[PDB]
């Protein structure tokens, strides 16, 4: 038996990719194999010592190369959707498993999107990422009182296309 | 965009300065560091031993000549800074007359195609930092297997191996290449291929998919019961006679004639219209076995297209039995 | 591609393949390739109507940012609009959007009324402001201070019940000259 | 209104294919639809997060509210975010979220406490800074007074309003109560966000449904189709079942795009709402809530958004 | 302007199979094809 | 050699058909024939002239 590991398997009747682990579901005892809400295969029985085996897809995802403009650098850094880097320096984040990319704890406004609020930029010198910033901050003072009366005045233009 | 045979970028090219026979991976790349001209020949073929077909080439000053025979190939071939590096010429098959020079082979197609770029010698220790492109020079249609290849002088050069990748290409404004990148070299480099753009603008941008391949096979089973009562019917102390042969179905049970394989007991072991090792890991409806005694003679007989008395008086299978038999 | 078939041009498989075993060849690119184009229909069509969307926008934006100065904050871009300026462009519209918008401001002190003569009063169209000693009401997107009187405001209620009116004067025009 | 959706995205092969190169070989000859296929919801994925930012971050710079909260007498309290939630959010939305295999589910791109902290400055710009923010340096203007003007918006003269101001405001603070058992109490209630995921996912559970049928071939297991069956065989008997499996993917992209498009078609009108309702006060009747308008309040959701007209 | 269209209802197999129980028995390889169809044009319906 | 007239031509092997104009273009000695960057062919060499 393999637990943990990308393999190739049948159990008695079906087949299937997966990376199997020991669950803790309690079956019926008649029966062997898990299904899961969609009508898939989710886990089986060993028929041999009768763990509950949860069945879990190879993980893989995309990948997407990051860059500055070649412009800049020709230095780059690699996401790796979503794996835990051990399957796969290196910074891990909610959007996967993100190589040549160190992690600074300086908020900085999003320059480059990855997900769930992860962007980068180049600096001074090599490629970073960060939380995004949720924006610059700027606090202003209400009062019950307290009025501000623009003084200067400037006529943009702007193209919306 | 195109794929096919190169040397990938940044590779990592023996450096000659004494020229021994150098095979041919999938392509020949061969270019000379040097004014002296010394190194001014090639050799190709498979055997290269005057027994299969070969190509010879010199380059002289004025007189260019290409070759096709099965030469008597000196072991130690060379020249004088004195021209013969074989022993004899026969069975000729094809003949042809016509500061850094890189020379790219490939026999593709039952062809020969030579490519050529002559740049100046400007570089002292290393091959030079540059770029350039080679020009086709002429395409040969010489159908010979080709495994090595050996260089003839009478210096210095570099040799590598082509290699099947994929490329992009600027052509230029008019009909040149000023650049090329290699798709598979680098993360930054496979960008551009994607996007077949030689240059990206800042940014994110999907290129390939990351899949995890199975590392191992895996399958597993009950513990095997219920194995078919096999004894009784081999090792079974006494057999009836040959019209009185007794059959015995086989109900719901496992096989495993892993036994009748490894144990020569019996002297036949013969199987019809099934191999025996592809019927201990089969399934049918169920099975019915003849145990009895006949003759020593009566060996034969067991089978369909026998028809002695054996056969027909006393016992009868069908002329598309399908099955086995052992008779010891 | 061949969608399967077993040669990509309907010259050849016509040939290269006997007449009635082409048919159900023939089949494959027809199914095949018909999808194909189906798709690109509907890949088309739903590009389409989306443009259409787009198109009444600026079909209603011209019509709102230049034929007239629409009130809707931010729908003739940043700003408060002023005018907008089309400009021909392949395929779709430029917006030039000539956009109004303030810059730059001081601190002021604010008293939702004023009380004078026992009696209440709302500015008509401005605001009360400080500049610590004399207040002052002007109108509400320039500081544009300007003298209390009665004709810039107007009075309704008494000063019972507004909460932080000020006690301060309010001047005639007519009693210097009468 | 919904804002965005689940940015689902399925591979080309590994959904028709479970990795087996025959399959895989088979399906090269089909051209360059999966791509086709594959870029469509790559772009409604971009198109999603699009929606979002397209919808909230109408403000360049954040905003706060001030430590002590005196509003003249309204207790936005149940719409601020609260401290006392790990979450930050606030006791609104915070019922809200109460009330609320050969693919892929890509995360959004702004995460949800950023979505409600673009409300949380959104609110403060609105409530502590009135309409000014929405179109340049933000200028702050006490509450009071910033109803006055939308009611002097409404041709109703602003001496109604400190008339009347704590009736006025009594009233605002005891309608605000309202809502949060109104949605607490009606089940329907979000029922259109609840359609719009639930939608979805009746969407992608009828794509893997369809995983398990024959198509006009042998089996559904194409595994066991590729060892029960020749290769040259079973081509045949794939190619139909690649057939089915591919188109009925078509269907689900086809089907997803109308989707998008629709929300998208909502999303700007929820965008030109939140400026119109929100970064300043309209005066579309009918609009901006039943009833002359004041102002808005914008309330992160799953997926969308809540507005209080 | 236009306001709806005619509220149109199509069934999965009275369509495609006009009432033949060997055509329906062979249509159910189809997986859920039809009720989706369904869905959509009630879909549409109600929207009307 | 016909010019300015819809024929149908094969020039070395290179099948096809239009019509024929002098190219500005300027090939390289050793090339036969350009195509274009949508992968069409849009020039030939006459080997008479
Ligand atoms: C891009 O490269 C050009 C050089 O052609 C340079 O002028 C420009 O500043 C560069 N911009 C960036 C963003 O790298
Ligand atoms: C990734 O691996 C670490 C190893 O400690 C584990 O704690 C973590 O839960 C894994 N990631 C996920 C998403 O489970
Ligand atoms: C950020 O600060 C935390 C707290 O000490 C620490 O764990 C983390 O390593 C820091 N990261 C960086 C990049 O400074
Ligand atoms: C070339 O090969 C040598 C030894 O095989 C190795 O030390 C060197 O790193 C290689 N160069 C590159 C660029 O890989
Ligand atoms: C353009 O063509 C001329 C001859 O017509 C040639 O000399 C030149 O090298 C060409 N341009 C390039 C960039 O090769
Ligand atoms: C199968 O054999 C293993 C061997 O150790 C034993 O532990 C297990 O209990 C057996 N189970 C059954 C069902 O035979
Ligand atoms: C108004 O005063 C407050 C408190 O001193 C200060 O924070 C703010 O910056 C001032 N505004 C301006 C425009 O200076
Ligand atoms: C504004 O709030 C302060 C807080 O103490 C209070 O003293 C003041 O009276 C309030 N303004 C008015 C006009 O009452």
């Amino acid at each position: 038996l393999v637990k943990n590991k990308c393999v190739n398997f049948n159990f008695n009747g079906l087949t299937g990719t997966g990376v199997l682990t020991e669950s803790n579901k309690k079956f019926l005892p008649f029966q062997q194999f898990g299904r899961d809400i969609a009508d898939t295969t989710d886990a089986v029985r060993d028929p041999q010592t009768l763990e509950i085996l949860d069945i879990t897809p190879c993980s893989f995802g995309g990948v997407s190369v990051i860059t500055p403009g070649t412009n800049t650098s020709n230095q780059v850094a690699v996401l790796y959707q979503d794996v835990n880097c051990t399957e796969v320096n290196v910074f891990q984040t909610r959007a996967g498993c993100l190589i040549g990319a160190e992690h600074v704890n300086n908020s900085y406004e999003c320059d480059i999107p990855i997900g769930a609020g992860i962007c980068a930029s180049y600096q001074t010198q090599s490629i970073i990422a960060y939380t995004m910033s949720l924006g610059a901050e700027n606090s202003v003072a209400y009062s019950n009182n307290s009025i501000a009366i623009p003084t200067n005045f400037t006529i943009s233009v702007t193209t919306e296309i | 965009s195109t794929q096919d045979l190169f040397l990938p970028f940044f590779s990592n090219v023996t450096w000659f300065h004494d020229n021994p026979v150098l095979p041919f991976n999938d392509g020949v790349y061969f270019a000379s560091t040097e004014k002296s001209n010394i190194i001014r020949g090639w050799i190709f073929g498979t055997t290269l031993d005057s027994k299969t077909q070969s190509l010879l080439i010199v380059n002289n000053a004025t007189n260019v000549v290409i070759k096709v025979c099965e030469f008597q190939f000196c072991n130690d071939p060379f020249l004088g800074v004195e021209f013969r590096v074989y022993s004899s010429a026969n069975n000729c098959t094809f003949e042809y007359v016509s500061n850094l020079r890189e020379f790219v082979f490939k026999n593709i197609d039952g062809y020969f195609k030579i490519y050529s770029k002559h740049t100046p010698i400007n570089l002292v220790r290393d091959l030079p930092q540059g770029f350039s492109a080679l020009e086709p020079l002429v395409d040969l249609p010489i159908g010979i297997n080709i495994t090595r290849f050996q260089t003839l002088l009478a210096a210095a050069y570099y040799v590598g191996y082509l290699q099947p990748r994929t490329f992009l290409l600027k052509y230029n404004e008019n009909g040149t290449i000023t650049d090329a990148v290699d798709c598979a070299l680098d993360p930054l480099s496979e960008t551009k291929c994607t996007l077949k753009s030689f240059t990206v603008e800042k940014g994110i941008y999907q290129t390939s998919n990351f899949r995890v391949q199975p590392t191992e096979s895996i399958v597993r089973f009950p513990n095997i019961t219920n194995l078919c009562p096999f004894g009784e019917v081999f090792n079974a102390t006494r057999f009836a006679s040959v019209y009185a042969w007794n059959r015995k179905r086989i109900s719901n049970c496992v096989a495993d004639y892993s036994v009748l394989y490894n144990s020569a007991s019996f002297s036949t072991f013969k199987c019809y219209g099934v191999s025996p090792t592809k019927l201990n890991d089969l399934c049918f409806t169920n099975v019915y076995a003849d145990s009895f005694v006949i003759r020593g003679d009566e060996v034969r007989q067991i089978a369909p297209g026998q028809t002695g008395k054996i056969a027909d008086y006393n016992y009868k299978l069908p002329d598309d039995f399908t099955g086995c038999v052992i008779a010891w | 591609s061949n969608f399967g078939a077993i040669s990509s041009v309907l010259n050849d498989i016509l040939s290269r393949l006997d007449p009635p075993e082409a048919e159900v060849q023939i089949d494959r690119l027809i199914t095949g390739r018909l999808q194909s184009l189906q798709t690109y229909v509907t890949q088309q069509l739903i590009r389409a109507a989306e443009i259409r969307a787009s198109a009444n926008l600026a079909a209603t934006k011209m019509s709102e940012c230049v034929l007239g100065q629409s009130k809707r904050v931010d729908f003739c871009g940043k700003g408060y609009h002023l005018m907008s300026f089309p400009q021909s462009a392949p395929h779709g519209v430029v917006f030039l959007h000539v956009t109004y918008v303030p810059a730059q401001e001081k601190n002021f002190t604010t008293a939702p009324a004023i009380c004078h003569d026992g009696k209440a009063h709302f500015p008509r169209e401005g605001v009360f402001v400080s500049n610590g000693t004399h207040w002052f009401v002007t109108q509400r997107n320039f500081y544009e201070p300007q003298i209390i009187t009665t004709d810039n405001t107007f009075v309704s209620g008494n000063c019972d019940v507004v909460i932080g009116i000020v006690n301060n004067t309010v001047y005639d025009p007519l009693q210097p000259e009468l | 209104l919904p804002v965005s959706m689940t940015k689902t995205s399925v591979d080309c092969t590994m959904y028709i294919c479970g990795d087996s190169t025959e399959c895989s070989n088979l399906l090269l000859q089909y051209g360059s639809f999966c791509t086709q296929l594959n870029r469509a919801l790559t772009g409604i994925a971009v198109e999603q997060d699009k929606n979002t930012q397209e919808v909230f971050a109408q403000v360049k710079q954040i905003y706060k509210t001030p430590p002590i909260k005196d509003f003249g007498g309204f207790n936005f309290s149940q719409i601020l975010p609260d401290p006392s939630k790990p979450s930050k959010r606030s006791p609104i939305e915070d019922l809200l979220f109460n009330k609320v295999n050969g693919l892929t589910v890509l995360p959004p791109l702004l995460t949800d406490e950023m979505i409600a902290q673009y409300t949380s400055a959104l609110l403060a710009g609105t409530i502590t800074s009135g309409w000014t923010f929405g179109a340049g340096p933000a200028l702050q203007i006490p509450f009071p007074m910033q109803m006055a003007y939308r009611f002097n918006g409404i041709g109703v003269t602003q001496n109604v309003l400190y008339e009347n101001q704590k009736l006025i405001a009594n009233q605002f603070n005891s309608a605000i109560g309202k809502i949060q058992d109104s949605l607490s109490s009606t089940p329907s209630a979000l029922g259109k966000l609840q359609d719009v995921v639930n939608q979805n996912a009746q969407a992608l559970n009828t794509l893997v449904k369809q995983l398990s049928s024959n198509f006009g071939a042998i089996s559904s297991v194409l595994n066991d189709i590729l060892s029960r069956l020749d290769p040259p065989e079973a081509e045949v008997q794939i190619d139909r079942l690649i057939t089915g499996r591919l188109q009925s993917l078509q269907t689900y992209v086809t089907q997803q795009l109308i989707r998008a498009a629709e929300i998208r078609a909502s999303a700007n009108l929820a965008a030109t709402k939140m400026s119109e309702c929100v970064l300043g006060q309209s005066k579309r009747v009918d609009f901006c809530g039943k009833g002359y308008h004041l102002m808005s309040f914008p309330q992160s959701a799953p997926h969308g958004v809540v507005f209080l007209h």
